[PDB]
Formats: structure tokens, C-alpha cells, sequence
């Protein structure tokens, strides 16, 4: 069977560089056209470069060309895609892709599972966790909204869950936003009977495995 | 051409190229009869197969064969243009002359967009529609079933020897340029082609990126691969191949009987002459203006021993280019030169302390066959240079043109008979005709620009009739070379009728210099208009092209 | 570089129904295109590798097509596992591929009101010198609504972040989380706060209010 | 040709050579009567003089103009001969075919001295009378007045740009050597000859020091000046030039139906065929063994990617000898090629992995347009060498030789046959016809050799009939290049009509095996003696030159 | 008028090198070849080797082919040789001369006044005078011989003479010659009425300059 | 490389008399000869550049010719300057020279006998380990002598020089000195030395000897 395996990711400084690899087993590179596709977080997918080790040739995007380069080991049946001069815009996963252009087709058979690289100036840092608290400002009915905000934490991701995962019903958790300071923001929210309030335990559990950092805050009027 | 196996062992199958004639392998296995299914033709000389159009199916027609056997055919549509037949837009090797074929290239030497000082075929990229006027296009031609490259593959290539002198453009919107990327290149000879079923066209620029040398012909071959891609596992096996062969344009230089266009720049008598002939004169050193010529456009291109959106720069080089000139058009023994004879000054032989024009610049311009190079002596000057003595003119008559060559010898005559006439005082002529060192010294010219004279009109096919001896004497310096005893009267400015000579300051008979009368009594019969130009020693001057065709010379 | 537009962006069904999406080509590509579809966290899956001709092991429910340089992908019978994003690519001779804006398939359902809540800064927050006013619309159809801040009435800009949810797989609901970031003395200058919600399921809009110092 | 100057003012004086048409200029100084003394003769058309003999003193003859003027004539002969008409001793341009002219030089690649390991043309000197059969002879002829040489002298020269590609030696004792000094050579293009007056005959060796390559044309131009040395005070000036010119003769390759002369090398078998064949049997790696040829000798010359008194070397340099062979001679398409063309294997279109013979060779090969060049499909092989599917043997009819392909199609039909008269278990040809591994194999090898099988018929002027089919199979090896099977039996040594055959080991009937009966009923039937040495695989044969003369063709 | 003007001369070791040059006066050596010509003591003309400035070509005889080269300078119009491996048989004049081929003629027409070149491992060193008294055994008729001889000198030359000049008639000075030992060694001699030894002075007087070394040697009974 | 023999080695006339002087190349060279003439002391001087065509400033008394391979100068009316050293030198094509022996031109005059004279050994070289036995030929004609040297009847070999004088300018004589160089051990192992001279002006040879040690 056919897999590609990506590599080379994690988190870099802008202008700096890094290099992707994909490992490839089932067939060998230098009869396929290998593609490398970027996909931003929240955004679609935009084509980067492509290399056919059979011919020599490269092709780049007009947003990567004279700072990426591509190459393949036809003996090491790997792939790489060397990064130079990274910017904040290039944070995205990275895809590995194959063209069996021997078929006659255009379109990209198997993919990898993808490799993330992050290109930020932020250091590592753990979540400030903030209750808010339930009152008549939060009450709608026979229900009552109250949350905890976990700001100002780098990198993703952060897990949050209530009472060590005893409390899912009514849950929702916020994919984070990216701040302008450089760091992320998620809010965690949760509806419940306005009946529970004081008698029920509302602890948030935040998980921000980068720094080693667990908060339990209890939420309350 | 291609054989095609047919046996009664199992049914076969082949894919056929319209206007290739292929043959059937029928006698290696089993007196027999062929019956072909409409649209295909098979004639019996030894058995050949062809087919009438491109099939919109695999397999959809069939031969039987009775003594039984069964082959399968494809037919499709394969073949590259390149503009053949030297027109532009036409839609085996490159030959010379009005009767034979091959495509042209022109080398992108020229610099259309602005915002960089790099030459156009110096970088991978084209900037601009208008870089696409200055490339040869060729369109390949495709008819197939819509299923038929999921078993077959077209590869396009260039020779590896040859792949630094051309590069190749993916047309992306036809006639309009959209940042194309590059198919062929200094980085690859070879690329695959993504080309779908039916009846498509697809479009590719072709630039040259070297001019003509010792190491390179002009001709370069773009081949394109069809490719059986059947069995995934197995290697891939070549079936058919077309190629188209270019020739790279070469650079041809005007002489000064081609009417002007240009003059860059003593500016009031240059002003003068520029408004009576009606060019174009505005504002770096000495630099020969030619050209270079294909179907679709024609560029003038500078020649250094300064690039424009049209004007074209070429290097590939210790005497300068007054030492380089051009004949006109001229019939040699019954060989035609439609675009004259290259003339260059060297040494009659060569030794420890000669003077010759450098190997590099002899090499380049022997390269480029459409214009004969001819050797005349000049090392017995102080610089070296033709110009000295031998310039052209044009001329009304059979000839269309002069040969002008300095003439010691009209110039003692002319100095004689005002002696005779008693004007030896003038300013003197009796201190001058007395000179018995001065008289020594231009008879060795007088044997140096005789030996020209001979050179010139066996080379250049002249009669004694066709050349005008202009007076001018010379005297030898320390080093016993030549220079001129008064300012040179030959090396001048000609713009169509109009003559830019340099002004002598000899003797003066009732308020006219002796030199000038004698100078204008040999030209101005002819219609040439002459002024004489104070202190007339950075200019340069473009020619038109030539009517003629070059492609159709045959060197 | 031939550029190209892909629509509807966002789409709605229910399962069974019959949906199609479109992209045009700025000029032709004799029939040079592919489909994909990707689901969160999973690398794009190829479903059609050119024009109309179907990948093998995609199930018969997609099917593609070409109309000058107008492209189509049909769903029939559209089946839970097709909810997903899916992506036109535009491809040419050459492995140079451009890749469209993607559009998004949902699940149709009733229109539903938010349920709009404000909190005010808490006390932890206040004394690190930073203040977030937090302004939830819970459980909301459809995804798009309407969201203003208006403290002392001066409407903020700029200063207001955004965060939706998926889908909810039970109810078919969308969540959005709306917070305004002020510094500790940019709160204190102002005394009413306000969250203003527009939406489809509205009758009228419902705004929830506090005042700084009051609780 | 040259102008002589006629004038009232003073007596002048001129040289002209036999042979040489002057002209005299009456015209420019003063409707006149020319009076010519004995021997003189003059046309008027515009006046030539021409004379019929050499004088013994200066001024010997005389010409007077009546319109007076009085010019006093001095005749010479000078002249080079330099075996101009091809045949030897026979005492313009280079021309090619039966109807044209120009000299031929050999490299002097040989080692006639046997105490020094150096090539002959690496030093300055000839050190024995044997290498002098090596080199070309011309003669320099002259007739002068005794005292003529006190105002004259005569040049020798080659061009600066070719001074390194040619050597040019002393005839001290004419046809002996007497350790001759150097003329002309790489230390220096010229020098001054002391030629005597009366009438004398001088002797130079003329050898060329290279083979023609990218750079060299192959042509060497050695002029005479005649300077006037009058004026010792005053530069030289040239009055009189003459020339000839020469090419220097190609490498030849001989094909396998020339007459075998020389073996050097199992050995039981090759001695057998040695003696049957009439050839001499000797004691180095495999190297291409070939010659050049002028009027006067031909040599045989190896050509290497080991010298001996008429035994040539020439390097001019990963893919070894078995990749370059040459055809017989051949007619395509009305063009004749009678030394053949030579063919050597590369791939079809280049990649980022293919192989090709290095440039260097190709140019070397493509230098030299008495024998073109053909490109043949082998990158398809593990050794990517032509010699492993092609071969070629003489035949006595129509056609005068055969071209044999390997053919796995001729094996399969032979193999089912067998099969079919129930000898399936023979060794099994059971086992080789049911293994379809081995058939998709040997598919992908017969689209090779038919593509080849294409390009030869239409380089070569071949028909199928010119064709045979020898039974051979070919597997894929673990990087997908092709090996041969079995023995290759189409790799066989060519001496005359006697084959010595790689034997083949596999199945036997009636005490025969089957591919040795097949081979035997396709090649006996010509004459051809076929023996079958077993473990077939530095052996090197030397050929017949051809009887015709390479500068007769016109390519 | 025309000069050339030898220098470079000397007294070298065997295996050693030696520069000659020769200065040219009221012609320029670039129309001129220039030939040297070599002559050992007793012996005749040699022919050694010739330059062609204008044409850059030389030549050498087969006795110095490998060892001899020769080269000119057209700026100080000055021609040089150039010596290297130099054995006892090299010892001789080496003569400058100028062959004006223009002229149409092979005769070499001005020649210089040579310098000699001597190749020996022999030290200075000093004459050992020995007297040859006159007695019966030297005398014939009316006169008696009697002379010095000079043996075991290097370098040549040396001067003799009797009286310090006053004695020159019947005087006879030999040539030297060339010993094996590398030393040279002459006679000298006089013939004198017998009536007069032992009244008449015969003192020869020996001058070896390059020793600083003068011998007066009374010849007697 | 064609080579040349220049004869004869010696000639003799008086004032006033006809001379030639001829030598042969083993191949022709197309006239290409010259003669120089030399006198002690200075460098050659060209008298004929050609064959046969004299040299600017040459007095008329010289000329050259040419049959086959044998060249000749001619000398008449001979003077007393002309007697020196002639060479003959051949050329050719190319700037490369040989010469031939040379010749010897002296004045004729009647034969005289040598007066022939020994001397043995003084104390002062016998002392320092060496000894010279000195025998003289004094002026005498023609210049050729044979001269020996038998100490106690055993005739030596390759110990005796010789040296020979110019020709005398007053009375055209030669002198020639003859010495053999013996070690002081080897002049001691013998008792009688001998001198033996002939030349053509003798009527018997001449001897003159004497006994070590008896003075
Ligand atoms: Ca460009
Ligand atoms: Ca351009
Ligand atoms: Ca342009
Ligand atoms: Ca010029
Ligand atoms: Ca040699
Ligand atoms: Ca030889
Ligand atoms: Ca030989
Ligand atoms: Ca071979």
C-alpha cells in the first residue's frame, strides 16, 4: 500500500528557516511528480511547489519564489522543501502530495497527514484563566450562561474541559483567536439550570501541555 | 516506418500517426488476404498500413487477415509546426535559398522591460506581451480519443548538447503573456506535457539565447516523445517522434549605400546634413549598428568589441571597429553576395611584432556564413584601420556604387600642375614637390594600397572604372608606420547623398582649397552632395535594413 | 496564471436532497480540473482527477461537468458522510496547480433565535490591568448574525474578536463567542455597557446591558 | 592583377610572375600606342601584359607608350606545387569528389624511430629517412636573374590561428633525411627563405600535427611573399603572393565485410578461424581500429576512449567500444555513402538518469564527414551498448551484406514449435513459454529493437528482406535494464565468411541444439561458415582499407 | 658605422652556467639575424647558434642542442646566449655576428672582437720558473742555447721577457700548452754567442698578473 | 647536415705568385658559399659572401668559383697582407652554418736544418718531486719536424708536448719546442737521454744526449 509521512515541522522566528521532509513507502519517487499544497488556519488550500526527480525540473508559486527551494533522494525515497526567509503569512500545515502524471491525469492520488509550521516572534506561555461568573446578567429563562476565558497563552493547543469531564452537557469550547499581541484567546461556555446555581460544581480544567501548566478555577456568583 | 506485429496467436492492437506510413508484420507467422474496415487503406508493394482521420474510440477499426489473424487500430492526430515555410502563421533539416524550409530563431538580446538593467534571455521569466513579439511561436497539434493518454504520454525535448542555447515558454493564453513558466531550459532538456483528449492546440514560445560561434552551428532540433505507458511496472517504450528544426537568425551590418535612419552626435554641419537627408538625430563610443532578421520581425542589434525595448546588445570578443567595414551587395566569378562582404585589416604575413584583429572577433563573424569575410592590409598604418584609406559611396549608375581609395598619386598631380601653372608659393606646393623623403615615404603607401586595390577588386568583383583615386598623402612616424600628412578625406560621413567630409587646409587657387576642387570634380558628377566639415575629428549611425531576405542566400 | 472563482461559499441541505457547486475559470484549460473534499483535520481527498471522470473507489453519488469555462460538481442523494468543505482545482500542462476559495455544506434546519448573554470584567482580571466584556449568542441557526458593541453609546471597531463553533452533531446549532478587549483604564472611562444582537430569528433586537461598578 | 605604374615623369621598373596577368596604368598621366619588345605580349580590352619566360638580368625587357612614356619589365617563375591533382608527384580552395583539387596531409600519429616511446609529430625533428614517407612533399620552384634576390626576398608562412596544427620541415637532400631543420611550426607561423637566383628547386615535408575536431575544419593554408627589400631605410612591401592548400586526412573505421588481415587475442577456436580466413594470428583492452589515407600511403591508426612504425594512436576524449560500430556502404534516398555511416547506441530522449556517449566523442566522430553518423536506441540495455542486439555479415547477392537484430520473437516461435511436437520437457521450454513474467520482459525489448529496426532501414536505405531475425531472449534486471538470457548470439567475431558463434546451451532434439539448427538455416544458406565456441566471454581484428579513396566522396 | 661589442666572459666551473651578450651600435637588431660562432685554441671556426628577432625563430648546432639557448632584446638592441652544463671541451672565443639576409646574401659581414669562455676546475696559481743553464750539451758552433721554463700556471696568459727588455734578439717565447693536471706551461728561450756567458746578464723576467706573482730568474752555469 | 673538407692544410709561395684554395661538400647547396680570411688575434673577416661575388671594400686580388660540389678561391698577384688563416663556410636555406677545416697560407723560402739542443733537469724542479727534459729545434724550414724522445733505448710515449712557433718575420723560420715531463722517481730509474731530431734539411739525424748525475 501507498503512504507519505511529512516531518520537519514545529515553531520558528520570523526571517529565519526550516526544512519539511516526507518519507515515502509503497512506490518509488523518481516515476511521480511530488507537490507540496499550504492551507492557513481558516483558509483554503494554495498550491506551493512541485519537483519531478525523473526530469530536474521545479515550479514555485509566485508568493514563495527566490525564498523556497524543493529537492528529492531518489536512494532515500524522500522528499524536502527547504524555507527561507519565513514571514508571520506562511504559518500553515503542509501538506506532501503525489501526481501519478503516467496515468495521464491531473489530479493528486494520496496525500500525507500534514505537518504544521508556525512562524511567530511569541515565547511559550502559560493560559490566564479569568472566571465569569453566573448572575442576572447571564440568566434567560430557566437557564443560566457562565464561562471561564483562557487568555493570553502561546502555543496552541490549550484542552479545556468542566469538573475533570463530568460536566460535557451544554458544553462549548471556542476554537481560539489569534491575537495581535502574538499569543491566543479561547472562551469555554457552558448553559445550565439557574436551579444548580451554588450546589453544582462549575470547575474548568485547563490543559496547556507546552508549560506544563493546569489551572482549576471554580466558577461561581 | 513502424512495424506492427500480427499473428493468429492472439489478437494485437497498434495506435497509428496520421501522414505516417507504417508496415504489418504478417509473414513471420501462420499466400493471404487483408480486409481493412472503412477509413483504413492498405496497399501491397511488403505491407503498408495508413489511416484516413484520428479515431474517437480504442480499437475503433480492425484488419483481418485470411491464409487467421486480427489486429486492432487507433488512429490519431500528432504533429508540431514551428513556421516551416518562412512566412509566419503557417499553422526532416534546416535549408538555405527560396526553395527550402526550416524554421528561424532570433536570440532575445534586446531589453523590453524597463524596471531591470538584466539582457531578456539572461533570466527564466517573460515579464511582458510585448517580450512575446521578439520569440518564434509553434503550435503543437493534438487529435485523440478522450480516453487515450491514460496508456500514453507526450515528452518534449531538446538535444543535451544544445540545451544552454534555447529556452521554451508555456504559452498560457495564447497570443497574451500571463507569467508563463518555463517548459525547456538551461536547467532541463526534457519535460512531460499534460495533454488531454479530443482536438486541442496548445502554444510554446521559442527563443535562441547565444548568437552563432566556433562551437555552435545555429541549428537547433525540439523533439517531441510519445510514449507507451501501458504497464505500470515496466519501462516506458517509445512509439512515435516528431521533431521541427530551428535556425538561430544571424547578425548581418548595413554598409553606407543602405539609406540612413538614425545619427547620434561640428553638431551644426552634422544638423546640417542630418535635415537634407531627412533623419533623426539625437545624443558613448564607437559601436557597429546591424540587425537581426526572422519572418515575424526584424531588431536591430549593437555589435562591442545601452539596450532598449527593440536595440539589441551582443559581445563575444586590440584594433577597434574603424577597422571593421562592409561592402555593398556585390557578384564575385557568378556567386551572388546580396548582402555584400565583411572587410577587416591585418598583417600581409605574420611575425614577432605584427598587429592583427583578434581570433574571438574573426571566429564571429566567419560563424555567421550570410556575409563573406574579406582580408585587406592595414598594419602598415599607425592605428591599424580600413577607414584610412578605403570607404564607399553610393552611385546612380551600372555599379550602384564607389570605391574610394586614398591616392598619393592624385595628389602629387594635382600639386604638379599648379606648379606648372606657377602657384608653387601657395599654401607650400614647390617645399612639397621638392621633398625627396616625403616622395619616399608615401611610395612604399603607394605599393601597400595598390596591394588593396588588388585584394579589393578580385574579392568584391570590381572593374579599375568602379574605384575613384581620392588625393591624400601620408609620412611615417618614429616607429616607421603611416599617418596622414593632412586631414583624411576618405574616411567621411555619408548619409544617403549627403558626404560629411573632414576639410583640408591646402593650398588655395582664387578662394578655393585645390583639395576640395579636385574631391568635388570626382563626386558630384555622381549626385553626392559634398561639405567640408571643420575639425571633423563618439558618433554612430543606423542603416535600414536590407530588402533581401537572408534565408534565402545560399553561402 | 489563469485565476478562478468557486461558489456558492456556504451551502444547505438535508439529507437525500440534490446539490451542485460551480467555479469559473477566467479562460480555458481544455478541461484540465479536480475535486476534492476535506473534513476537519484530515487531509483533502481526491474525487475527480479531470473534468466529469470519477476516481476509482468514490462512491456513484458524485458526478462532475464543464460548460464553456464553467466547471460543476453534482451530489445526489447527498448523504451524511458528504457534509464537508470542498475545493476546485485548476490545473494545465505543466505540474503548476491554482486552487479556488473552497465552499462549505451544511445541514438545513428551523431558524433559531440566539440566546444572548453579557458578563462583565471580574475582579482577577481588573486588578492585572486588562478588562474582556464577554457577549455569548448560544445555539443560533443560521451561522451568520449580527454582533455590535456600543459602551456610553460610542460603537467600538476594532477591538472586538470573533469565534464560531461546528455545527452542533445533535441539534444542527451554531455558538458564537463574541469578546471586547479593553485596558483596565479604557474601562474605567466608561460606565454603560451594551452587546447588541441582529439576527434572522429575531423579531426584534435584544440587547443585554450592565453598569461598571453596579455588578 | 597587380598595377604597374606608367608615367612621362620618370622611367619606371616592375616584376611579373609567369602565370600572372598584370595591369599597366597609362591612363591616369599624360588615345596612345603600345610598342612590346620580344616575349612581351599585351591585350587591350583596360590594358594586361602577360610575358612568356623568365629573365637572366634586371631590366631585360621593355614596353613604350606613344601618345611618351617607358616602363622596363623583369620576369620571374615562382610558383608551389604540393601534389594538387591527388595522385602523387605532380611537381584556389580544397575541393571535394572525382572533379576537384587541393593537397592531403596525414597526422604523423605513427613511431618509426624505435628509441623513444614519444608520437612522431609531439617533437621538432625527423630523426629517421622512414618517417619522411609519412609526410607530404611539395616543391617550391623558382627562376630568377642571378642577382635578382639583392632587392627581393621570399616568406614562407601559415596562419597565426593554425600555426600549432602544422609542422613544416627542411628537404636538406630531397627524398633522404640529413636530420632536417624546422621551417615553419608551434615556436613560430613564418620565416625567411635564402633562395639563389638561376633556376632552383627547394623540398619541404609538410606533416599535420592534429585530427580535425570542433574547433579545426580539417584545412592548412601555407602562402610565399614576395617583399621588395630595395630601400633598406624603408618598410618591406609585398609585390608578389602565392599558395597552397591542404586538408588533413579523416579517421576511417572499417566495417565487418572488409577483408579480415590481423587477429590479436577459446584460442583453439579463434585459431582455427585464423587459418581458414587466411589471417595472422598475435598476442591490450578493446580499441577501435581504423586508418587515414593520402596519395601517397595509407596507415592504420587505433582510435582509444601501443604505437608502432606505421601503427597510428589518437585519444581526442562511460561508455566503452562495444557501443560504436559502422555499417556497410550505403545508398539513402539517392544520396551514396561509400564508406558507410557509423552508428552508436544513447537514449531516446534525455533525463535526470539516462546515459549517452560523452560529447567529445560525438564531436570527434562528427568532425570527421567522410563517414556520418546514426543514433541508435541502447539505454534499454544493462551496458547500453549497440553490439548486443546488432551485428552485421557480408552476403554474395543483391544487397552485398546482412544487418541482424536480436530477436525475442524468433526464440518464442521456435520454443512453441518445439512445444507443439511434444519436446516440452527438453532443457524446460515448458517452463520458458508458461512464465509470463519473462514475455512482459522480452515485450518491452521487441518495441526497442523494432524502434531501432525503424531508425536503421531509414538511415541505412534498407529493406526487410536486408533483415535477419536471430532467435534471442532478454530479461529485466533488479534496476529494470534489460540482459541477455542466453548467450548473446548475435555478438559474434566476423572474419571473412567464417562466424565464430557464441554457443548457445539450450534445449536439444536428435543430438542438435535447436537455436544452433535455426541459426545455421538462416545464416549457411549466404556461404557463411558458422562455428559455436564455447564460453565466448582484449581481442581486437584489423581490417582491409577500402579501395575507395575518401576524398572522391562529396558530403 | 657598425659595432658590436662582446662582453659576459669569464673563468667558470665544469657543470656551471655563463651569460654572453653583445651590444649593438648603428643598426637595429630586429632586421638583422645574429649568429654566434665559436673557435677552441689551436682550432677553427664553429658554427653555435643563430636568432631571427623579427621572425622569433632559433637555431642551434647538434654539439649544444639542449644546453645552449639564445634570445635578444629589441629594446636595449642587445642579443645574448645563454650557457648551461658547460664541460672542458666549451673552452674557446665565442665570436658576435651580424648576417644581413635582407641583402639576399648568406656571408655574416661585421663581426666583433670575441670573448673568451673558459671551462676548468683549475685554481689561480702562480708559475714555477726553473732555469735551463747554458753548458755543452747546448752548445752548437758559435752560440750556446739556454732559456727558463715556466710550468704550473692558471690562468693564461703570461708575459716574459730577459733583462726586462733589453734582451730580445735571438729571443724565442713559445705558446703555452695545456697541461693534463689543467695547468698550464711554456718554454722560453735564447740563443747567445758562447763568447759572452757568464759576462752578458740572463735574467728572465715572469709576469703572471692574475697571481700578482714576478719571478726574475738568473740563468747561468 | 651535408658536410665539407677544406684543402690543402698548408700552402706556401712567395710575394707576387698564383694561389687556390678549394674544398668539396658531399651535396650541392645552390651556390650557397662564403670565404672569410683570419690573422692572429682577430675576429674572421668576409671576403666573398656568394659563390663567386666579392664583398664591398675586398681588394681585386680575390675571386670565387663553383664546379659541381667543389668551390675555389682564387688569390693573385699575392701579397704580403694576405698570408693568414682562410675558412671556407658553407650555408643553405635557413640561418644554419658550417664551416670547414681551414687552411694555412705561409711564406716560401729555402729548407733549413734545426739546430737541435738539450737540456737536463736543474736541481731546483728535481727538488720539488718533478723534472723537465728539454730539447730544442731552433730555426728551422719547413715547419713539420719529427722529433723523439729514447731514454736508455726504450722510446716514450704520451709524456712529450710540443709547441711550435709563428712563422719569423725576419727570416720566416720555425722553432719548435719539445719537453718531456717525467716525475723525479721515473728520471731517477734512467741514466741516458737522448734527443733524436730529423727533418728534411738534415743529410744523417741528429742526436744530442746526456748522463744523469755527470753534468
Ligand atoms: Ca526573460
Ligand atoms: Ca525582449
Ligand atoms: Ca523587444
Ligand atoms: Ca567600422
Ligand atoms: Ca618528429
Ligand atoms: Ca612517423
Ligand atoms: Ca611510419
Ligand atoms: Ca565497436
Amino acid at each position: 500500500e501507498v503512504q507519505l509521512v511529512e516531518s520537519g515541522g514545529g515553531l520558528v522566528q520570523p526571517g529565519g528557516s526550516l526544512r519539511l521532509s516526507c518519507a515515502a513507502s509503497g512506490f518509488n519517487v523518481s516515476y511521480y511528480s511530488i507537490h507540496w499544497v499550504r492551507q492557513a488556519p481558516g483558509k483554503g488550500l494554495e498550491w506551493v511547489a512541485s519537483i519531478s526527480p525523473y526530469y530536474g525540473s521545479t515550479y514555485y508559486a509566485d508568493s514563495v519564489k527566490g525564498r523556497f527551494t524543493i529537492s528529492a533522494d531518489t536512494s532515500k525515497n524522500t522528499a524536502y522543501l527547504q524555507m527561507n526567509s519565513l514571514r508571520a503569512e506562511d504559518t500553515a500545515v503542509y501538506y506532501c502530495a503525489r501526481h501519478p502524471y503516467r496515468k495521464g491525469y491531473s489530479g493528486l492520488d494520496y496525500w500525507g497527514q500534514g505537518t504544521l509550521v508556525t512562524v511567530s516572534s511569541a515565547s511559550t506561555k502559560g493560559p490566564s484563566v479569568f472566571p465569569l461568573a453566573p448572575s442576572s446578567k447571564s440568566t434567560s429563562g430557566g437557564t443560566a450562561a457562565l464561562g471561564c476565558l483562557v487568555k493570553d497563552y502561546f502555543p496552541e493547543p490549550v484542552t479545556v474541559s468542566w469538573n475533570s469531564g463530568a460536566l460535557t452537557s451544554g458544553v462549548h469550547t471556542f476554537p481560539a483567536v489569534l491575537q495581535s499581541s502574538g499569543l491566543y484567546s479561547l472562551s469555554s461556555v457552558v448553559t445550565v439550570p439557574s436551579s444548580s446555581l451554588g450546589t453544582q460544581t462549575y470547575i474548568c480544567n485547563v490543559n496547556h501541555k507546552p508549560s506544563n501548566t493546569k489551572v482549576d478555577k471554580k466558577v461561581e456568583p | 516506418g513502424t512495424l506492427i506485429r500480427v499473428t493468429p496467436e492472439q489478437p494485437t492492437h497498434a495506435v497509428c500517426v496520421l501522414g505516417t506510413l507504417t508496415q504489418l508484420d504478417i509473414c513471420s507467422s501462420a499466400s493471404f488476404s487483408i480486409n481493412a474496415s472503412p477509413g483504413v487503406v492498405v496497399d501491397i508493394a511488403e505491407v503498408t498500413l495508413t489511416m484516413k482521420a484520428a479515431s474517437g474510440s480504442t480499437g475503433d477499426q480492425k484488419v483481418q487477415i485470411s491464409y487467421k489473424a486480427l489486429l486492432y487500430l487507433t488512429g490519431v492526430e500528432i504533429s508540431l509546426c514551428a513556421d516551416i515555410t518562412r512566412t509566419g502563421k503557417v499553422k526532416r533539416t534546416w535549408t538555405w535559398g527560396p526553395c527550402g524550409q526550416g524554421a528561424i530563431l532570433l536570440v532575445n538580446c534586446d531589453r523590453d522591460n524597463l524596471e531591470s538593467s538584466a539582457m531578456d534571455c539572461e533570466d527564466d521569466e517573460v515579464l511582458d506581451s510585448e517580450d512575446l513579439q521578439d520569440m518564434s511561436l509553434m503550435t503543437l497539434s493534438t487529435k485523440t480519443p478522450k480516453d487515450f493518454f491514460t496508456n500514453h504520454t507526450l515528452v518534449l525535448h531538446v538535444a543535451r548538447s544544445e540545451m544552454d542555447k534555447v529556452r521554451v515558454f508555456q504559452a498560457t493564453r495564447g497570443k497574451l503573456s500571463s507569467k508563463c513558466s518555463v517548459v525547456l531550459g538551461p536547467k532541463w532538456p526534457s519535460h512531460y506535457l499534460m495533454v488531454p483528449g479530443g482536438k486541442h492546440n496548445m502554444d510554446f514560445y521559442v527563443e535562441a539565447l547565444a548568437f552563432p560561434d566556433t562551437d555552435f552551428p545555429g541549428l537547433i532540433t525540439l523533439t517531441i516523445s510519445l510514449l507507451d505507458t501501458s504497464n505500470l511496472e515496466l519501462p516506458e517504450a517509445v512509439v512515435f517522434q516528431d521533431s521541427v528544426v530551428f535556425r538561430v537568425a544571424p547578425w548581418i551590418m548595413t554598409p553606407n549605400t543602405q539609406p540612413p535612419q538614425e545619427v547620434y552626435a561640428f553638431l551644426k554641419s552634422v544638423t546640417t546634413l542630418a535635415m537634407k537627408a531627412k533623419c533623426k538625430l539625437t545624443i558613448q563610443d564607437e559601436m557597429e549598428i546591424g540587425y537581426i532578421q526572422a519572418p515575424h520581425k526584424t531588431l536591430p542589434v549593437v555589435f562591442d568589441s545601452v539596450m532598449g525595448p527593440d536595440f539589441g546588445y551582443v559581445t563575444r570578443g586590440l584594433d577597434s571597429f574603424g577597422n571593421l567595414e562592409v561592402s555593398p551587395p556585390v557578384t564575385v566569378r557568378g556567386k551572388e553576395y546580396p548582402l555584400g562582404r565583411i572587410l577587416f585589416g591585418d598583417s600581409c604575413y605574420p611575425s614577432n611584432d605584427s598587429r592583427q584583429m583578434h581570433q574571438a572577433l574573426q571566429d564571429f563573424l566567419s560563424a555567421q556564413q550570410v556575409q563573406a569575410p574579406v582580408k585587406l592590409y592595414s598594419d602598415w598604418l599607425s592605428v591599424g584601420h580600413v577607414d584610412e584609406f578605403l570607404s564607399f559611396v553610393p552611385a546612380p549608375d551600372r555599379k550602384g556604387f564607389r570605391l574610394l581609395l586614398a591616392s598619393p598619386r592624385s595628389c602629387y598631380k594635382l600639386f604638379q600642375e599648379q606648379q606648372n601653372e606657377g602657384h608653387g608659393e601657395a599654401l607650400k606646393i614647390k617645399n612639397i614637390l621638392s621633398n625627396k623623403t616625403l616622395r619616399e615615404h608615401n611610395s612604399f603607401v603607394e605599393r601597400c594600397i595598390d596591394w588593396n586595390r588588388e585584394l579589393l577588386k578580385r574579392e568584391l568583383g570590381l572593374a579599375e572604372s568602379d574605384i575613384i583615386d581620392i588625393p591624400q598623402l601620408f609620412k611615417l612616424k618614429e616607429f616607421s608606420k603611416a599617418e596622414a600628412f593632412f586631414p583624411n578625406m576618405v574616411n567621411m560621413l555619408v548619409l544617403g547623398k549627403h558626404l560629411g567630409i573632414p576639410k583640408p587646409f591646402g593650398p588655395v587657387i582664387n578662394g578655393r582649397c585645390c583639395l576640395e576642387e579636385k574631391v568635388c570634380s570626382l563626386l558630384e558628377p555622381l549626385g553626392l552632395q559634398c561639405t567640408f566639415i571643420n575639425d571633423f575629428f563618439g558618433t554612430n549611425v543606423r542603416r535600414k535594413p536590407f530588402s533581401f531576405k537572408w534565408w534565402n542566400m545560399v553561402p | 496564471d489563469i485565476q478562478m472563482t468557486q461558489s456558492p461559499s456556504s451551502l444547505s441541505a438535508s439529507v437525500g436532497d440534490r446539490v451542485t457547486i460551480t467555479c469559473r475559470a477566467s479562460q480555458s484549460v481544455s478541461s484540465a480540473v479536480a475535486w476534492y473534499q476535506q473534513k476537519p483535520g484530515k487531509a483533502p481527498k481526491l474525487l475527480i482527477y479531470s473534468a466529469s471522470s470519477l476516481y476509482s473507489g468514490v462512491p456513484s453519488r458524485f458526478s462532475g461537468s464543464r460548460s464553456g469555462t464553467d466547471f460543476t460538481l453534482t451530489i445526489s442523494s447527498l448523504q451524511p458522510e458528504d457534509f464537508a468543505t470542498y475545493y476546485c482545482q485548476q490545473s494545465s500542462y505543466l505540474p503548476l496547480f491554482t486552487f479556488g476559495q473552497g465552499t462549505k455544506v451544511e445541514i438545513k434546519r428551523t431558524v433559531a433565535a440566539p440566546s444572548v448573554f453579557i458578563f462583565p470584567p471580574s475582579d482577577s482580571q481588573l486588578k492585572s490591568g486588562t478588562a474582556s466584556v464577554v457577549c455569548l449568542l448560544n445555539n443560533f441557526y443560521p451561522r451568520e448574525a449580527k454582533v455590535q458593541w456600543k459602551v456610553d453609546n460610542a460603537l467600538q471597531s476594532g477591538n472586538s474578536q470573533e469565534s464560531v463553533t461546528e455545527q452542533d452533531s445533535k441539534d444542527s446549532t451554531y455558538s458564537l463567542s463574541s469578546t471586547l478587549t479593553l485596558s483596565k483604564a479604557d474601562y474605567e472611562k466608561h460606565k454603560v455597557y451594551a452587546c447588541e444582537v441582529t439576527h434572522q430569528g429575531l423579531s426584534s433586537p435584544v440587547t443585554k446591558s450592565f453598569n461598571r461598578g453596579e455588578c
